[PDB]
């Protein structure tokens, strides 16, 4: 629910300040558009379902 | 990336 996703936000948080010896950010920022445009989707779908 | 649309999550909303 939250117990690998807060962890994401803070390995985020934490990498703000390399910001070029990580590679890696890239990937984690595609899943959190994945994860944002799923929510939209279960938002728009839950005011349809009502 | 939105900011609210991001904390509210569960695995009962991916699908």
């Amino acid at each position: 629910s939250a117990q690998l996703e807060q962890l994401l936000y803070r390995y985020r948080a934490i990498q703000n300040h390399p910001k070029e010896n990580k590679l890696e950010i890239k990937a984690i920022e595609d899943t959190f558009r994945n994860i944002s445009r799923d929510q939209d989707i279960y938002e728009t779908k839950l005011d349809t379902l009502r | 990336i939105k900011l609210q649309n991001l904390y509210n999550w569960t695995p009962s909303n991916y699908i």
